[PDB]
RNA sequence: GUGGGAGAGGGUGGUGGAAUUCCCGGAGUAGCGGUGAAAUGCGCAGAUACCGGGAGGAACGCCGAUGGCGAAGGCAGCCACCUGGUCCACCCGUGACGCUGAGGCGCGAAAGCGUGGGGAGCAAACCGGAUUAGAUACCCGGGUAGUCCACGCCCUAAACGAUGCGCGCUAGGUCUCUGGGUCUCCUGGGGGCCGAAGCUAACGCGUUAAGCGCGCCGCCUGGGGAGUACGGCCGCAAGGC
């Protein structure tokens, strides 16, 4: 799953400062993280279609993100992308 | 409606997350293997419902009665 | 890791011969899939309310493990062919939620 | 001429019949009893009465082979279920414990549409 | 975010006992079965009832609730792994990142279609027995598809709360599930009942609104003709929109 020491090495090297748990940048990275979990997971387990909702709805409470910030920030937004991978 | 003073009171304290204390589980079933109902076991919908779960293993591992034949008719 | 529990009982009418041996096996491939001992119980022989395996009586064994989870069902379906070797559950363990305290 | 003493009289209460079977100690038949086989024929043969005589021809037909006591056990819900059980006691015939065992599935066959609306 | 919680939420592998059927053995006779009453059917090649053994398939008794989970369809034996949603507390990070949602896309009971496998019980069609004025039926005896699994199609429904989604506002009492607290009680989330104000053609609704409001979508415009014809799009077909 995530062990909350898995969550927490995310987390840092992301939190745009220390006690950052909830900025843009961070939410984004853990989505990532949880959706292609749960994606490997679909690549198996084909017939999960009830764990491939909660997918769609990762992705786009992602999108509603990421959006943002690039709409806020063009910069902090290249910068995330271009971390993870996202996108191609 | 039920006059026998459900179980629990005539018990201790005890595990309900315990599959192997026979004695005590035991106490839950009727004449027949069958798991007592609330109206009896005298437990919570929480309780009779990880009772119900135990038992139901203790009775995999062949330490608790899947049925029993009714004496006397 | 994860807290586990195998629970195995196993053919009552044997002796300290074979009995010993199913330990000298199973004893075995629990580490042989990373089992870790936490705490052994043998209450030994009992009478099943049920035949198991045309026997009417079951000898318990106990083995509170700390195994990994990815090889869990991996464990048991090895552990399970041992012909004397007629139950075998493992559950990952819990805290003992009591009632009536 | 075996002899038996002991033994087991299995009722078994059908809605449309009621065979009464003696078994030695373990199993094994010795003698039994329907509802044709004392005479009746269509639903005659479940009648509460035919299963106590039915009880009855198969209580001598055990006391011939050396019956005194018996553990009796019933299999069913059927009229006259209760007659048989009450032959067998006033049958001078030993009625050791009676015992209900009616075989009830935990769910696994789909029933005969006649038994469904009911389940 | 951190720290706790409940749950038949989903996918996979495993595994348990009850019962039905069948095969093997015993023991054992003359019936069984079924109905309103019967008959077809089964049984001296020995059935039904009983006892021990095996094989197989499908479904999980009690627990079980007026209960719980899910977006819906729907989801109950037990265990392990994988995985989704959700609730409470703390008020700690972000800083309006929100709501709705044409088209799109995915899901979608049952029956049904394709390939392969499986096939205990049940059973459209079907073959018989009864019934009746007749019986292409209800009752009874058999029985193929199907029902079960894999994969791929089908996409419908009294798919119902016949009640689109989100938010705010407006008495309470009572029962209940689940969490937190200073735990005759307060407070949060969910499931019910009765009822304030109000609404409603009425029945009824009534903080789980059908009340007072705002935003966005879907839809309706007298019956029949007809969910038909045509056209298009979709489908292997049946068919669907
Ligand atoms: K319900
Ligand atoms: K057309
Ligand atoms: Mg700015
Ligand atoms: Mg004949
Ligand atoms: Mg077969
Ligand atoms: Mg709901
Ligand atoms: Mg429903
Ligand atoms: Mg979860
Ligand atoms: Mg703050
Ligand atoms: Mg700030
Ligand atoms: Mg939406
Ligand atoms: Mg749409
Ligand atoms: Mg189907
Ligand atoms: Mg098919
Ligand atoms: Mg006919
Ligand atoms: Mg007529
Ligand atoms: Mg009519
Ligand atoms: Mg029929
Ligand atoms: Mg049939
Ligand atoms: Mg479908
Ligand atoms: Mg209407
Ligand atoms: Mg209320
Ligand atoms: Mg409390
Ligand atoms: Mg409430
Ligand atoms: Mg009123
Ligand atoms: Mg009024
Ligand atoms: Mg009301
Ligand atoms: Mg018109
Ligand atoms: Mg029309
Ligand atoms: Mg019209
Ligand atoms: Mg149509
Ligand atoms: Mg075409
Ligand atoms: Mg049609």
């Amino acid at each position: 799953p995530i062990t909350k020491e898995e969550k927490q090495k995310v987390i840092q090297e992301f939190a745009r400062f220390p006690g950052d748990t909830g900025s843009t940048e961070v939410q984004v990275a853990l989505l990532t993280l949880r959706i292609n979990r749960l994606s490997e997971h679909l690549k198996v387990h084909k017939k999960d279609h009830h764990s491939h909702r909660g997918l769609l709805m990762m992705v786009g409470q992602r999108r509603r993100l990421l959006r943002y910030l690039q709409r806020e920030d063009p910069e902090r937004y290249r910068a995330l992308i271009e971390k993870l991978g996202i996108r191609g | 409606p039920s006059r026998k003073a459900k179980v629990k009171a005539t018990l201790g304290e005890f595990d309900l997350r315990d599959y192997r204390n026979v004695e005590v589980l035991k106490r839950f079933l009727s004449e027949t293997g069958k798991i007592l109902p609330r109206r009896r076991t005298g437990l919570s919908a929480k309780e009779q419902r990880i009772l119900a779960k135990t038992i139901k293993r203790a009775r995999i591992l062949g330490l608790l009665p899947f049925t029993e034949k009714l004496v006397r008719k | 890791m994860r807290r586990y529990e195998v629970n195995i009982v196993l053919n009552p009418n044997l002796d300290q011969s074979q009995l010993a041996l199913e330990k000298e096996i199973i004893q075995r491939a629990l580490e042989n899939y990373g089992a870790r001992v936490e705490k052994v119980e043998e209450l030994g022989l009992r009478r099943l309310a049920y035949p198991i395996a045309k026997d009417p009586q079951g000898y318990f064994l106990w083995y509170q493990v700390e195994m990994p989870e990815d090889r869990v069902n991996d464990l048991a379906r090895e552990l399970r062919i041992r012909d004397n070797v007629r139950r075998v559950m493992v559950v990952k363990s819990q805290e003992p939620f009591l009632a009536n305290a | 001429k075996r002899q038996v003493a002991s033994g087991r009289a299995y009722i078994h209460a059908s809605y449309n019949n009621t065979i009464v079977t003696i078994t030695d100690p373990d199993g094994n038949p010795i003698t039994w009893s329907s509802g044709g086989v004392i005479g009746y024929k269509g639903s005659r043969k479940g009648t509460p009465y035919a299963a106590q005589l039915a009880a009855l021809d198969a209580a001598k037909k055990a006391m011939a082979y050396g019956m005194q006591s018996v553990d009796v056990i019933v299999r069913g819900t059927g009229a006259g279920r209760e007659q048989a059980i009450r032959a067998l006691q006033a049958s001078g015939l030993q009625v050791k414990s009676i015992v209900d065992d009616t075989p009830v599935p935990h769910n696994g066959c789909r029933p005969k549409k006649k038994f469904r609306k009911a389940s």
